[PDB]
């Protein structure tokens, strides 16, 4: 069936479909830079997606650690 | 697609199913050319089970 | 379940303002309702009317 | 200065027999409107 | 529910202590997931995860030491 | 508010004490955007935003200090 | 995909507040071009392109400032 | 008291209530130069003025930055 | 009211620091009216670092005296 | 009682009542220029008072940060 | 074929985009230097060279900006 | 009587070895502070205030140690 | 009496002993270029002093720093 | 839509039902009153229990 | 100010009090004209008891 999946896996899954499809468009900008680097409008636009790119893988991966610090220290005081 | 086959006495095949097909999202085809040229099929997804 | 909402209103501007300057024999200046220097070193006045 | 005093009856006028006065005398009222009757009847009536 | 402990007890404290912050957490959560480069969003998230991270680990230590001191009196039953 | 922990109050202390600059920067954006050759209006404009940029680091960092205070305590109760 | 973050929505701003600009610099650079020694095709191309001049530095100066807010908020989640 | 102030603000408020009325001064002298551009008494009337307007701007736009700097220096240290 | 001796080795450190206490409300709350002003935050970031000291000091050395007490009444047994 | 201070308190005051009147020289050369932006004599003067301030403040607040470092630093030996 | 990597892969997109800029840029040169005092040809070399600065610098700057995110991200493993 | 012990011998060696550093701090710091931009001061004033973090944490680490080594031989007197 | 030198003490004075007369050169150069602003000789050695002596401070505060954060780096080891 | 379907003796049929449907939310950006032709429709959530 | 009151069994009042006055030691300003129209007191605190 789907494949099993836990509670951190969720926490970040909740950003690739929030960010509705940003991976995407990335590869899009980039592919229409690439054919003529000297548009303003293109580098205006690649601009834009580059930035919002970084800031979502960012928020996504410091959330997780923050959650697998909360639940190790739990863990340790079953002891 | 994947499968898993059973089969019943009755002469029947037994499955239990899981399908994806499409095309890859690219809502920003420039021209209307491309387009024209290229069938949008939507990005479906089914999972269920069927004898 | 029933959601109802209802608005009315009525509003009215009327009227008039003045500001202005007069300069007499290189003596006085004279502004009123200004906060400028009267910079012009001639008469002026200006009125404002809305409705 | 603290002037504290005891309370032991409602008010006399009503809260809404004293307001009708001011909304009234203001040309604030509506209940001579003729459709918000439809709703506002059933707060003030009930 | 139908049958709690000291410890339960002393956990459930904590438990309704925080009244919605169990909620709060999640819901600011998906507002930033929907838009996570709002500057409003992401300082609202900073505190509310904080609030969080605080309240399970104060929670935890409590139990376990209520866990030794009854274990240092049973252990003199014998 | 339906529940606020200490450092809500603390992130809570700056938004209050700030009227309404969250507003006004965002006018101010605005105009600018209407006229982005106004001498006047680009001068104003760099003081909003410079304002913003410094409240909300002060903002951030504080909470963060007063969350490894707490957590420094919490730990000790082992 | 109509999904448009906050940087999206703030350089957005700029490209509606400038309506017509982005083609008033092309028709004027094509009627320049039809006849490039005329008094008043030249005084009118430089006022537009000086226009859309700042208008590019504008708006990209924002969005950075605003990555640069963001940025140091998400470190301190940690 | 003022709509809301930081100290940035106050520092930009200096300078533009330190020039009494420069902005009006220079907004009117171009009324009237453009109505006859070419008196020398005009002229040398705008230019004394504009270079004025230009000195202004400049200087108030630095000492904006260099406050942000200074202030910027020690929020960080904080943490 | 009663006190034990780890309250009073405690109260030490209240007593001990008459008014930070205070004095770390009243200049955030001053602070917060005007985040860009250098003498306002000056002042900020050495009172919030004392305060910071002070807990951690108090907290360790409650916890140092609680570990000799359990040391000794191990050895009753 | 007299307001309480510490040893952190001790140390940045140690600047501000070494730099006698920094302080105030800065507001007052402020209040001239703005009175007159166009004067080399004071733009020649207030360059001086505001980079003495800048290096003023950012020597304190370093300083005060070091010895928060070793105070930390020991008290976690006690344990 | 040899490894190559992501940024690999992002590097390369540019130099397949630009086709033949790469050679055009040199042939350029090569005529001009045979009489260096034509405006036809130092016409179309100043715009060949300007071409090429803006494409390398968009290509340097891409590269760091994804070394710096992987970077991010694999700090947190641990 | 001033009573002292071994690890007061052992902290004790360090005071004695540095002399005057902890003097000539202060006095460079009384210095500086008079007149915070002459960069003679300002090397001195980093070499003396970085020679004394080091003198601290290397004596605080060092008491630490021998008490880990007593209290390891005291539990085995049972 | 004489100062206690540590080891990062006797770095610096590497640097100190090495440009032996440097620190007083500069300043002779500055008293007369002051004396003279316009000669072209003055200047063109003032340049030469002045960034030499940049140079010889900045390389100085560098090597200390390295020095610190090795010895730092060992010293968090006993525990 | 998910669904988890159960056969009454009465030939009544009960099932557990969810349905998200709708369109994604416009970028807050500019369009035509030719390309409202393609029409708008909320988002909705429905969750329920029918037999 | 700070107090607190005792009545003695001989009518005598006896408190414990703390008081703070003064202007603040702005850094902002001196001129003639502040100096001349509002007054430079001290600043003073004084802790004590008395009967």
């Amino acid at each position: 069936a789907t494949p099993w999946s836990g509670y951190l896996d969720d926490v970040s899954a909740k950003f690739d479909t929030g960010v509705d499809n940003l991976q995407t468009q990335v590869t899009e900008a980039l592919d229409k830079l690439a054919a003529k680097p000297s548009d303003p409008a293109l580098l205006a636009a690649y601009q834009s997606k580059l930035s919002e790119y970084n800031l979502y893988r960012n928020a996504q991966s410091n959330t997780v650690k923050v959650f697998k610090d909360i639940d190790a220290a739990i863990i340790q005081n079953f002891r | 697609i994947r499968v898993l086959p059973r089969f019943s006495a009755d002469g029947q095949i037994e499955m239990s199913l899981d399908i994806e097909d499409g095309n890859d999202k690219t809502p920003q085809s420039d021209t209307t050319t491309s387009v024209d040229a290229l069938p949008e099929v939507g990005r479906t997804l089914i999972s269920t089970i069927a004898r | 379940l029933w959601i109802v909402d209802l608005n009315k209103s009525d509003l009215e501007r009327l009227g008039t303002s003045w500001s202005g300057s007069i300069t007499i024999g290189d003596k006085l200046g004279v502004s009123l309702n200004q906060s400028s220097i009267s910079t012009l070193d001639g008469s002026r006045f200006i009125a404002a009317v809305n409705a | 200065m603290i002037e504290p005093k005891e309370i032991v009856d409602p008010l006399t006028p009503d809260a809404s027999e004293s307001v009708n006065n001011i909304l009234k005398q203001s040309g604030a009222w509506s209940g001579d409107d003729k459709l918000q009757k439809w709703v506002r009847v059933y707060l003030d009536r009930g």
